[PDB]
């Protein structure tokens, strides 16, 4: 028999388990409100044609009035939320942010610390394996949608075992030619184009007849509690700035092309739960990098 | 550019006190015994006061 | 400066006919005209930033001593501000204004074998707005009916469907269309701020842009103090010595 | 010869022919009115520190006061909202929403129920038909992307037919290798990347040489008149949350990834203008049951 | 050794050098922000049914009250838009709106004009050549995530060299099965599922082995300067209604599925820094004509 997996699911490296009190949480969700305030205050300045707006932002914001000859990077709660980044990613990430300055930030703004208001849905695919018989091949490719190329060399049909895992909630499975899909010890109907699985049913055998190639397109689907702020466009671009900041340079770890593919990696690992948590937290953190840096721009 | 705390703890975006359990606070205090175990009217007059 | 403010056709052509052909000229070697450059815009990029040198920044370069030469430096003028570098023109065409060098018989230069395609290709017509191809049909326009040549100016604006969309509608002859033109031809004008724009011509532009409110206040009493006892080069009297070269 | 088509273009399910009326178009209309102002009340409570916003906004859409110890799931609005989608969804579905329960919502508020006002880009690929000669293999993958996979194993140069339909408006093609396409009985242009194409110009020939696999991705652009409030985000969202909530279970239905695929098989189907009308007011409606099942989960 | 290119850097075609001084540039975040105005009326419009909202917002846009019998197209403002983002394409448009007509349309609101004080991410992947040996097979498909099919047929191990070009900042590659890359003149590390690189790092080997087919898809993230006001999402979406509505029908120009993919081609030219100015202005038009063309359909 020969295995095949999603790319992204290999080895999924622990995360970080500090800056996840009630505390914390507060900080970050106040870092959020103050970050969003000051790229309000941009515009309101750009079509007011005035800098105040977005001094008393600023201010808020860094504590600190701006000067010029002095290049405005945020102040001390740029300084603290970037490297409490780091250490949500991984588990190798020095603390080095002291409890009172997490304390002092959190008092900035009134607001709560609770990050299981809402839900949301994350689209990508898990693979956990396909078997396959000696004389047939089979490629896995994608991560938002997964196509998964499988050809029959042998005289007989072929049954391989597709196991999509216990988290997401609905696979959706096209094909280029119409195939037969069943459960374990159940009947196969007739060759349709597409079928709705739900992933805890178990393990899906697909006849694979002798001759053309069988593509299956793969699409699902699955929700994650996140706070009532989360902004799934505002995360990603801040989970791209991070990567390309240069912060996510840790020794052992894997690198993700988006942060859908980031929570469920974690999310398919033991103890998953725990680790979804503090993902979550590291989203609406950036969110709020994203829209800072986007404020306060460098060249 | 500078700051200052609004007069008499009131917000304006809310445009009331600060808490917002105030009139149940203020009805507490009428209906209440202070200062004596028998009836008096130290309840009913801080009530008068505070309202 | 001045010949970027007129905003009519009649007040371009009244420039023109005060205006000598010396202003148009430049005595500045400057650089060759087509030439792939890294200039230094560091307002917004760290690195060099890439463009190409032409005849329409504001800013001389060498010509050859040719009718074809002369045309390129009137009209470089008219539509940057800035000429070329023609080396010794001579005292008489130099005298002479610039309507009269496009317009006239009588300063002694030829200008029936122009070819329009080919200056426009030089004065690079691509990288040129709506006011500046309106004043390079201008003088195109006036060449052709000097020489006779109206049905070749007819040709290229064929050739050219962009250009014959926006060409003038006055006829050189003519003084009814003359008065009656309501075209809007000024470049330069009063409103923008002290800032750099990335393209050579962009940002020589803005430099006239920004100087033209200076210049309408401080060009008077310099101006009068130089001129106040010199006799006016336009038409100057003289031997009428000779004409090298052309 | 053989034919190849695109997975999500087979057999199109009929949809819903209730709640399409005036009245009916007017309670999806002020639905999705109530539900984007309860989110936005939710962002404002949490800011200014009170639940007077959330409040006021929760009483509207529920008409009930919030309560302690309550699972705050809706009210009469979420459930009529609930079943109507239902409706749409599928013509065997059960329409268990009195009429006038519906014109009782629809008087909280005072909108119009145009649903043909503005339009939205859709961005499906619809492939009807491929059509290649022997000795040649093609294959169809993707639907936002479409991906073609073309093989010439005979002994000359091969012509393969593509057919895109009439309702999309441009087709992009972009090849792995330089290759010619031209349009029935017009001459072959020289070889060349990318090719802009109207699907009405008709069928279209590529010719494949014998060397190597040749592949052609392909992108489509496809617009829909939708009300103004249409938010293609949002609605997507509300797929698949219906999806997962199970309001798509039926018997007899395709099940389709996202509802970029759900109203362009609609449309390409017999009768598309009518289903297309429904589907419009199903990705209203979907979005207003995003905003209100992130705003009140249960 | 054959040579792989991804379709869509390909032959960019120059941009139009026209509008994009300063008081163009002012020209195009007024009509903006009176855009997405005139978006915002519309829905208080609808829900307080009343008009005089719509009537103030397409007045001050198109200097012209509504009328029932006449058609609604936004008037000038509409046209130097319209003409603006034709001249934005090609070098070859004929960038025909007066600049007093610009000026007069840049006084109605005040804006900077500064296309500069944030940036944006943009999701194409840059695959300017990948070098391989012979009885080897490549192919690349896809934009905004690449897959690099390679197949072995020779003896023994082959190297193929990937140049990702000198401007994307990030590029991760995720294979189908593990894998060995290295920087030229580097030791090979163990076999891995994914790899972490910046283009500016040199062309990269890597080693395929004798067998199954080896694909490697490939995601890349690049920053560019845009205005405050830029939205990705909006800006998309008019790239699509601008190529529906004719406005990129020019001789000799190139035609991309999306406008992340003509940013990144037109960045990876000869002098790509002399084009990236003019596409950011560009992406800010299709934006206040997406909004535009929302309210008001023509």
């Amino acid at each position: 028999a020969n295995r095949a997996t999603s790319a992204f699911l290999d080895n999924p490296h622990p995360v970080g388990v500090n800056y996840v009190d009630e505390g914390s949480r507060q900080f970050v969700a106040v870092a959020e409100l103050l970050a969003s305030k000051l790229i309000d205050s941009s515009r309101e300045s750009d079509e007011s044609n005035s800098d105040v707006p977005f001094v008393q932002a600023y201010s808020k914001f860094a504590d600190d009035n701006p000067r010029h000859l002095r290049v405005k990077t945020g102040g001390k709660m740029a300084n603290a939320l970037t490297n409490v980044i780091r250490s949500y990613y991984s588990i190798n990430a020095p603390a080095i942010v002291p409890q009172v300055e997490i304390d002092r930030l959190a008092s900035k703004a009134t607001v709560s610390g609770d990050m299981y208001n809402s839900y949301a849905i994350f689209n990508s695919v898990p693979i956990v394996e396909v078997l396959s018989p000696a004389r047939t091949t089979v490629s896995i490719v994608g991560s938002d949608r997964a196509d998964v190329t499988m050809l029959n060399t042998g005289a007989g049909a072929a049954n391989i075992t597709f196991n999509f895992g216990q988290i997401a909630e609905t696979v959706i499975l096209k094909g280029s030619v119409p195939f037969q899909l069943a459960r374990l010890n159940q009947p196969m109907p007739a060759a349709r184009f597409t079928y709705k699985l739900r992933p805890l049913d178990g393990p899906f055998i697909v006849v694979l007849p002798v001759g053309n190639p069988l593509v299956i397109s793969a699409t699902a689907a699955t929700r994650i509690q996140v706070p009532l702020a989360f902004n799934k466009a505002l995360v990603e671009s801040g989970f791209q700035t991070a990567m390309n900041d240069g912060l996510f340079d840790i020794q052992n770890v894997n690198y993700y092309s988006s942060f859908d593919e980031f929570i469920i990696s974690q999310y398919h690992a033991q103890d998953g739960i725990n680790r979804v948590s503090t993902c979550v937290i590291l989203g609406l953190a950036l969110q709020a990098y994203d829209q800072m840096r986007r404020a306060l721009p460098v060249r | 550019v500078g700051r200052y705390y609004n007069p008499f703890n009131i917000d304006p975006l809310t445009k009331k006190h600060v808490e917002d359990r105030l009139e149940e606070f203020i009805n507490q205090v009428q209906v209440g015994r202070f200062r004596n175990a028998s009836g008096n009217a130290v309840g009913t007059t801080l009530a008068a006061f505070l309202r | 400066m001045d010949v970027l403010s007129k905003g009519s056709l009649k007040e371009l052509l009244a420039h023109l006919e005060k205006t000598p052909l010396e202003e148009a000229i430049s005595y500045r070697i400057g650089t060759v005209p087509y030439q792939n450059v890294l200039i230094s815009r560091n307002e917004y990029y760290n690195q060099l930033y890439p463009d190409t040198t032409s005849l329409i920044d504001g800013v001389s370069r060498e010509g050859q001593r040719n009718v074809n030469g002369l045309i390129m430096s009137i009209i470089s003028y008219v539509v940057s501000g800035s000429g070329h570098y023609i080396p010794n023109i001579g005292f008489m065409l130099l005298r002479r204004s610039i309507l009269d060098i496009l317009t006239k018989h009588d300063t002694g230069l030829v200008t029936n074998n122009l070819n329009y395609g080919i200056i426009a290709r030089n004065l690079t017509v691509s990288k040129m707005n709506c006011e500046q191809r309106k004043r390079m049909l201008i003088c195109f326009k006036l060449l052709a009916y000097k020489d006779g040549n109206q049905n070749d100016y007819e040709i290229y604006l064929n050739q050219n469907i962009p250009l014959k969309q926006i060409a003038p509608n006055f006829i050189p002859g003519d003084m009814r269309t003359v008065i009656h033109n309501q075209d809007q031809l000024a470049i330069v004008g009063i409103p923008l701020t002290q800032s750099t724009e990335l393209s050579i011509r962009d940002d020589n532009a803005k430099s006239y842009k920004l100087g033209y409110v200076d210049w309408y206040n401080s060009n008077s009493f310099l101006r009068e103090r130089s001129e106040f006892n010199l006799i006016r080069l336009k038409d100057r009297d003289t031997k009428y010595g000779k004409l090298n070269g052309w």
